[PDB]
């Protein structure tokens, strides 16, 4: 309700002065519009009872020029009011996405990147629709009812009570019905993305959804969302069927006063006749324009809760901050060092992580395994901080890292996350993500070591064979290869493996692996995996159950020391 | 496009229709209405006569004839003023006869309360027939969606079905709704102001009506000139919508390695592209109006001195001009809203057609109440050759048998057909050649609200609709306990990940902020499946994202001690399968061998060979 008016009062701005000569523009036109019945009257009453038809061709040619004046000035309102609109839909859409690029990974995955892109463009573009509506068409009736009025004081006022008295009642009669329509509109359109969400989930899985032979129960879930909805909207045609007649029965019986009345003064000898005929055209005019205005008014609720939802990201800081007093080391060695971390969501019963204490040298493989969930996926995160740690601290080369350099940690990090993900274009512009200056050979000498050669050189585009917009037209071992090159040129002091070797061939893993450490074995290398054989080659694994170290050492040491560590050995051992 | 015009049209009124009577009602109410509110200003023209009458009789000398006041005011001169006096009933020295003004006021009023009523009636009438047969359209196509078979949204594409049963129906009611209301209000308002003019004038009526061709052309005309641009800013929001997916989506990506200046600018060039777009864009779709009122108003120049001057020659009076003009607003009033809603007429009739066309689609056929009864779960297989299309046999001679107590396995590279083959089991395609059998009963002729509430399935990837994690649970058994529920739960082992999240089970999970990835979605789908209680399980790779440790013990915990109830195993690792009663190795479509682990082991074949990837990957 007061959201959009808080949004608009804020990304409008810059274009006031733009808005105004949209207004003055509007103004100009409609006051153009209301006074060629002015010209009318003048017509009817000095040229019609008195036989001069050079009054009648000489009043008609300005009100041509009238009409031409009319256009021109409406033309330039509705060119300069669109260039406000779209402006203000830029500067919002600007706005939203730099806004949303200062998001960590924690409040990205709140709102998520499928609804981001939604709330970024098109609920964008729905506010910038109501804009342009609102400078173009609905201002009109207040800009008619205003210029009417000073229109019927300006033709012998005597009589113009009757408009000063006829409009503000419209008014009261029109913003009682907004007043009781807006909220059952509001509540119609959350009804209609509600039954929208259900229809959607029935789609989505009607395989399962027969599955469980559950047919009844999504029956009775659809029809009551399809009744309330229904009971929503009938409220809502309701007020807005009691909303057109009313207008217009307002208008007529006015207009009947204004006979009567004009009759009364014309008996007087006060009046003229072609001022009646003015006044009912100035009254046609209000009503067609009020119409017109209030017909659109569907538009304002479904832009309220659309600004309410962009304000939902607008309103939201970023957990993540740089420090303003970080250190800045001239480059830092692959020791990296948790002590006592934990890291749980506000709320929470339980920690997805909690008292990890293992540490690397300076240059080692260390591989993390754990079952699903627990707390693995997090450890990644933490150590090149898309999260921040809760209590306990973690410190790269002896520094704490939320006290490092964010940007310097991150160009030294080479992370593969297991929300695996491409770009547009050719591999060689993925590629250039990790250095965007190397050269072919570099390129080829990472695809040697990540074994994504030995399928990219049988491409006759070589380097340049394109890709998909989201990686979907390479498989997944593909897409985790790629990937890995991408890490393999940075030449980074911690190599960040996020499950990525997961999805590959064991021998391909293998290969990788040797390979990597050909060719970077004094870059710390952190793998968390989800199999041993992974793990077996690792100079230090840790392991953790249920968001809790519960081993740390040497493979053969896990074995003979650490139970959970067997039991996932005797299971991935054919 | 649309493809059919005139029948989705007819067979959309026939869906209004069948309140008969009613809707003519409405109709009739619309027609009314609308001749009321054209004959009102009629009589407000004649009052405005007799006025007019009056005010120019009382200049006249008194006890004069009309024809002795024309010729007197003749025989001065003022030939034009003469031949005006001629066009009214006056007699000279008469006063305005306020009596007649006032009940002819009286009747306009009335008339005009009359035709408020009527109209407010009609619309409401109107709106309660709309939504009443958007109702009937929403059960009915909940309705077909529940009757139709898979085979149309296999082969259906992925954001067409959507689009086709959830968009296409509100544009139904927004093309509906109003156009059967406004249009037919506009179309019955310039249909009788142009009857009423005329009666009125035809010399001014052409004037008047030549608006017309010349307002929808240049209606036409700007959408013309206005489609280039409007396809500019379709691309190039198309452009920006791509850039920004590959930023949202690969968030991480871009946020780690630096790249974060490049793609802002990237979507500040493609902000600015798109700006100017829309820009070109919006000015020529919003430059329409001003033009159709332009023409308007040169039309109301043209009656306005035309029927000034005529009224100089006295072919009519001045009410009826006043009417006239009146008229001529009321007529311009809808022919703008006309020209524009043209674009959502058709819409919401292609929307129609397309909602009926799914709506005629062939439903599967009829279920045969055999209600089926489980004892032993001896599935049996027998000759299957099923195949998705007339082509490649997907399923080439397929036969196997089941044990009570076996988990049996089937096993494969991926694109070999498992899933096919327990969809089959499902009765989600028929079969062509063979026979089903399971503890000696033939599925084909058993009702599948009897099968599949018993079997038990799951598919590779997880469908979790709009719900918290314990209504996603509760799904495979409703009537089931509030503890049942946990206790199904913490057999599936989400418990051990649960109450990490911010709400222990009444987390949103379509609003989770990303904590439950694909292996714990899994978890909660084998939690659902377990809280059936089903017989007959069967598991299509829900095995895949999910740890093997994890793996083993709920396979174990729910399969194996569960001796009571045979089970199907699907996974791409073969240590999770190992040690399993009987497995199926299968490739091509057709099964390569089965057997015991310890029996594939000896006899080297396929099977040693998947064995020998792994671990002794030899390569
Ligand atoms: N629309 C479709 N969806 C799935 N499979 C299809 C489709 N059309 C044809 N097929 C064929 O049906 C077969 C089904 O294989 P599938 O059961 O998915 O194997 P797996 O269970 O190993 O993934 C595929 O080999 C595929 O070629």
């Amino acid at each position: 309700s007061n959201m959009l008016w808080a949004l608009l009062r804020q990304y409008v701005r810059p274009y006031r002065w733009l808005l105004a000569v949209v207004a003055v523009l509007q103004v100009i036109s409609n006051m153009a519009s209301l006074y060629l019945p002015t010209v009318n009257a003048a017509i009817i009453d000095d040229g019609v009872a008195k036989g001069d038809t050079a009054r009648i061709v000489e009043l008609g040619a300005v009100m041509l020029g009238v009409t031409a004046l009319q256009v021109v000035c409406a033309v330039g309102a509705v060119f300069f009011g669109a260039r406000a609109a779209t402006g203000f839909g830029h500067d919002l859409r600007a706005a939203v996405f730099t806004h949303v690029t200062t998001f960590s990974a924690e409040e990205a995955g709140r709102f998520g990147a499928a609804s981001l892109l939604t709330r970024t463009t098109n609920d964008v573009g729905h506010i910038q629709q109501l804009v342009q509506l609102t400078v173009t068409m609905l201002i009109t009736a207040p800009i008619m009812s205003i210029g009417g009025i000073f229109m019927a004081l300006h033709q012998d006022a005597g009589l113009s009570w009757l408009l000063l008295v006829s409009v503000p009642v419209l008014g009261l009669a029109n913003y009682w019905i907004i007043r009781h329509l807006m909220p059952v509109f509001t509540r119609m359109q959350s009804l209609i993305d509600g039954i929208n969400r259900v229809l959607r989930d029935q789609l989505s899985g009607i395989r399962v959804i027969r599955a469980f032979a559950r047919e009844p129960l999504e029956r009775v879930r659809f029809a009551e969302a399809n009744q309330t909805l229904s009971d929503s909207a009938l409220e809502a045609g309701r007020w807005q069927a009691l909303m057109l007649p009313v207008t217009t029965l307002v208008i007529n019986v006015s207009s009947v006063a204004l006979i009567w009345f004009g009759g009364l003064r014309i008996d007087a000898g006060q009046m003229q006749v072609g001022s009646l005929i003015a006044f009912l055209a100035y009254f046609m005019q209000i009503l067609m324009a009020v119409l017109m205005a209030t017909f659109m008014l569907v538009i304002f609720p479904r832009a309220a809760v659309c600004a309410d939802r962009i304000g939902e990201v607008l309103s939201t800081q970023t957990a993540i901050t740089n420090p303003a007093d970080p250190v800045r080391p001239a480059a830092i060695a692959g020791d990296i060092g948790v002590h006592d971390a934990t890291f749980c969501y506000p709320g929470a019963d339980r920690p997805v992580l909690q008292d990890v204490s293992f540490t690397v040298p300076r240059g080692t493989t260390t591989a993390v395994v754990g079952s699903t969930g627990s707390g693995k996926s997090t450890l990644i995160s933490l150590i090149c901080r898309l999260y921040d740690v809760t209590s306990g601290s973690l410190r790269i080369d002896g520094v704490d890292v939320r006290d490092l350099d964010i940007e310097q940690l991150w160009s030294a990090i080479g992370l593969v996350p297991q929300r695996g993900y491409l770009f547009s274009g050719t591999v060689a512009e993925n590629l250039r993500y990790g250095r965007a200056d190397a050269t072919d050979d570099e390129m080829w000498e990472a695809l040697r070591v990540a074994a994504a050669a030995d399928f990219v050189r049988a491409h006759p585009q070589g380097l340049d064979m394109p890709v998909a917009q989201g990686g979907i037209n390479f498989s997944g071992g593909q897409r985790q290869r790629l990937a890995i090159a991408r890490a393999v040129i940075r030449r980074p002091a911690i190599y960040l493996f996020d499950d990525a070797f997961s999805a590959l061939d064991v021998h391909t893993d293998a290969r990788v692996r040797d390979a990597l450490r050909e060719v970077a074995a004094d870059a710390t290398v952190v793998i968390v995996s989800q199999r041993i054989s992974t793990v077996i080659e690792a100079d230090q694994v840790v392991v953790i159950d249920d968001g809790r170290v519960v081993g740390i050492g040497t493979h053969d040491t896990l074995l003979a020391d650490c139970p959970i560590y067997a039991e996932f050995a005797e299971s991935q051992a054919l | 496009r649309t493809r059919d015009f005139k029948g989705s049209a007819i067979r959309l009124a026939r869906r209004l229709l069948p309140q008969r009577a009613l809707t003519l009602a409405v109709i009739l109410l619309g027609v009314g209405g609308i001749a009321i509110g054209v004959i009102g200003p009629r009589i407000l023209g004649h009052a405005t006569d007799l006025l007019f009458n009056g005010v120019i009789g009382r200049e006249l000398p008194a006890g004069l004839t009309k024809e002795q006041a024309v010729e007197a005011a003749r025989a001065r001169g003022d030939g034009t003023f003469a031949d005006l006096l001629s066009g009214m009933d006056i007699v000279p020295g008469q006063g305005v006869d306020f009596g007649a003004v006032g009940r002819t006021l009286a009747l306009a009023l009335g008339l005009y309360l009359v035709a408020a009523l009527l109209v407010w009636v009609q619309a409401r009438l109107l709106n309660v027939t709309v939504q009443r047969t958007m109702v009937a359209l929403r059960a009915e196509v909940q309705e077909k969606i529940h009757r139709l078979p898979l085979s149309y949204f296999d082969s259906r594409q992925r954001g067409e079905v959507l689009s086709r049963v959830t968009n296409d129906v509100d544009n139904i009611q927004n093309s509906v709704s109003m156009t059967i209301s406004q249009l037919l209000t506009s179309v019955l308002t310039v249909f009788a102001v142009l009857v009423m003019m005329l009666t009125i004038s035809p010399l001014l009526t052409l004037f008047t009506v030549v608006t017309v061709p010349a307002s929808l052309w240049v209606t036409r005309w700007i959408t013309r000139r206005s489609q280039p641009l409007f396809v500019a800013q379709w691309r190039n929001t198309g452009r920006l919508a791509a850039h920004l997916e590959e930023t949202y989506s690969g968030f991480t990506i871009v946020k780690t390695f630096g790249h974060r200046e490049a793609a802002a600018g990237k979507f500040a060039e493609l902000n600015s592209e798109t700006q100017q777009s829309s820009f070109g864009a919006q000015f020529f779709s919003g430059l329409v109006s001003p033009a159709t009122m332009f023409i308007g108003n040169l039309s109301y120049v043209a009656v306005a001195v035309v029927g000034g001057l005529q009224v100089a020659t006295g072919q009519i009076t001045l009410g009826s001009i006043q009417a006239f003009i009146q008229y001529v607003r009321q007529f311009n009033q809808p022919l703008t809203q006309v020209a524009g809603m043209y674009n959502t007429l058709q819409s919401g009739i292609a929307s129609a057609e397309r909602v009926f066309d799914l709506l005629d689609t062939e439903e599967e056929s009829a279920d045969s109440p055999r209600r089926a009864d489980v004892r032993t779960g001896r599935v049996e297989f027998e000759h299957v050759s099923f195949s998705y299309v007339p082509g490649t046999p997907v399923i080439e001679d397929l036969s196997l048998v089941a044990e009570p107590g076996s988990t049996v396995a089937i096993v494969g590279p991926t694109g070999a057909g498992k899933t096919t083959l327990v969809n089959l089991l499902m009765r989600f395609y028929d079969v062509d050649s063979g026979r089903i059998t399971i503890d000696g009963v033939d599925i084909a002729s058993v009702s599948r609200e009897s099968l599949r509430a018993s079997i038990g399935m799951v598919l590779q990837d997880t469908w979790l609709f709009a719900g918290t994690i314990y209504d996603n649970i509760a799904y495979g058994r409703p009537d089931a306990d509030e503890d049942e529920v946990i206790e199904a739960a913490t057999a599936a082992y989400v418990d051990r990940f649960v109450h990490t999240l911010p709400n222990g089970y009444d987390t949103r999970v379509d609003d989770d902020g990303g904590a439950i990835s694909a292996g714990e979605k899994q978890l909660i789908t084998i939690a659902r499946a377990v809280l059936a209680r089903p017989k007959l399980l069967v598991l299509d790779e829900a095995t895949s994202s999910v740890d093997t440790r994890t793996e083993l013990l709920i396979a174990h915990a729910m399969a194996e001690l569960r001796r009571d109830r045979t089970s199907f195993i699907i996974a791409h690792r073969l240590s999770t399968i190992r040690d399993a009663d009987l497995i199926l190795v299968m490739d091509s479509g057709r099964i390569i061998e089965r057997g015991t682990h310890e029996e594939l082991l000896a006899r080297h074949g396929r099977y040693w060979e998947m064995t020998r990837v792994h671990l002794g990957g030899i390569k």
